[PDB]
């Protein structure tokens, strides 16, 4: 029953690594409530105002050739740093996806058939997930979750495919992720 | 010496009053 | 774009919450415990290869605490807006009786970071095992958060993850069971 009025103030200090760190972009946004009015673009090389709100403090910092200077050295002293120290747990993360395929436990249309294809727990998030009718992707009626995010380092994604069982048919889920030098594939018996 | 590897964070610096 | 590191920190008024938390491609590297003032490793494995000295957290969160006072003033004590959450409830993975697994729910794009969430079990309140994550940072300033829940399958079992925002009419409710 709290309804007093929020005042929120948000930093965020962003690194950007492009092949490795070879090229690295720092950024300092500053953002009120839901507004970010100061950022500092290591390709500019200066603070400058996003809005009017930050227009003081972007006039303050700049006039400021210390501080500036450090700033600027951030890429270095601060991106490259932290990306050093974390690359062995992060960039290189890698956790093979768990494939497994069954039926939808609920399903309306009676003679149709949905069936799930499910890879969890896998890092990166990308990657690659096909249906196959013996030898054949079936590229249609194949609808998917879309990538999703657990929260622990590990993403799930589920690949629905409407079909219509059939003697002699063999599905075939197929899996593509960097974890793996070869797909993963996961037969159907029908 | 073990050495340790610390992530380092940008320190935020105070905004100067608006005087007056 | 390959990668994104990045230190994403608030203090919040009237409430009086801040938080220092680093993201890496969308995942939470670690946060600094503003009461124990020492850092949280997401991942166990996380703090064996990789140190934060918290005192330095609580030195900018103390900074960005002084630094909203006079943002406030300045704005003419314009508010937040309250933008609701979305919210979903999803399990770890594919549900088997008997098999341990996890709920999770998933709080999305909303503002402020303060939200009440609980977990429900046949329409009563569990905490038994239940774990969750800070408010994570988005692109566009809103936020992100994982409530979890263990739990053993039973098809006798209905569950519930309750969440509270001032941005909505009532509280939410979003229901998952054993089907």
């Amino acid at each position: 029953g709290d309804t007093r009025p929020r005042f929120l103030q948000q930093d965020k200090y962003e690194c950007h690594f492009f092949n490795g760190t070879e090229r690295v972009r720092f950024l300092h946004r500053d953002i009120y409530n839901q507004e970010e009015d100061l950022r500092f673009d290591s390709d500019v090389g200066e603070y400058r105002a996003v809005t009017e709100l930050g227009r003081p403090d972007a006039e303050y910092w700049n006039s400021q050739k210390d501080f500036l200077e450090d700033r600027r050295a951030a890429v270095d002293t601060y991106c490259r740093h932290n990306y050093g120290v974390g690359e062995s747990f992060t960039v290189q993360r890698r956790v093979e996806p768990k494939v497994t395929v069954y039926p939808a436990r609920t399903q309306t249309l009676q003679h149709h058939n949905l069936l799930v294809c499910s890879v969890n727990g896998f890092y990166p998030g990308s990657i690659e997930v096909r249906w196959f009718r013996n030898s054949q992707e079936e590229k249609a009626g194949v609808v998917s979750t879309g990538l999703i995010q657990n929260g622990d380092w590990t993403f799930q994604t589920l690949v629905m495919l409407e079909t219509v069982p059939r003697s002699g048919e063999v599905y075939t889920c197929q899996v593509e992720h960097p974890s793996v030098t070869s797909p993963l594939t996961v037969e159907w018996r029908a | 010496n073990p050495v340790v590897h610390f992530f380092k964070n940008i320190v935020t610096p105070r905004t100067p009053p608006p005087s007056q | 774009e390959e990668h994104v590191i990045i230190q994403a920190e608030f203090y919040l008024n009237p409430d009086q919450s801040g938080e220092f938390m680093f993201d890496f491609d969308g995942d939470e590297i670690f946060h600094v415990d503003m009461a124990k003032k020492e850092t949280v490793w997401r991942l166990e494995e996380f703090g064996r290869f990789a140190s934060f000295e918290a005192q330095g957290a609580l030195a900018n969160i103390a900074v960005d605490k002084a630094n909203l006072e006079i943002m406030t003033k300045r704005s003419n004590y314009t508010p937040i807006t309250n933008v609701p959450p979305e919210v979903t409830v999803l399990t770890n993975s594919p549900v088997e009786l008997r098999e341990p697994n996890v709920l999770i729910c998933f709080i999305d794009k909303f503002t402020p970071p303060v939200v009440n969430v609980t977990w429900l079990r046949n329409g009563k309140p569990v905490t038994t095992g239940v774990s969750e994550t800070v408010f994570l940072p988005r692109e566009d300033h809103l936020f992100r958060k994982f409530h979890y829940l263990p739990f053993l399958p039973s098809t006798e079992d209905v569950y519930d993850c309750r969440v509270e925002h001032w941005g909505l009419d009532e509280p939410l409710l979003k229901h998952w069971e054993f089907d």
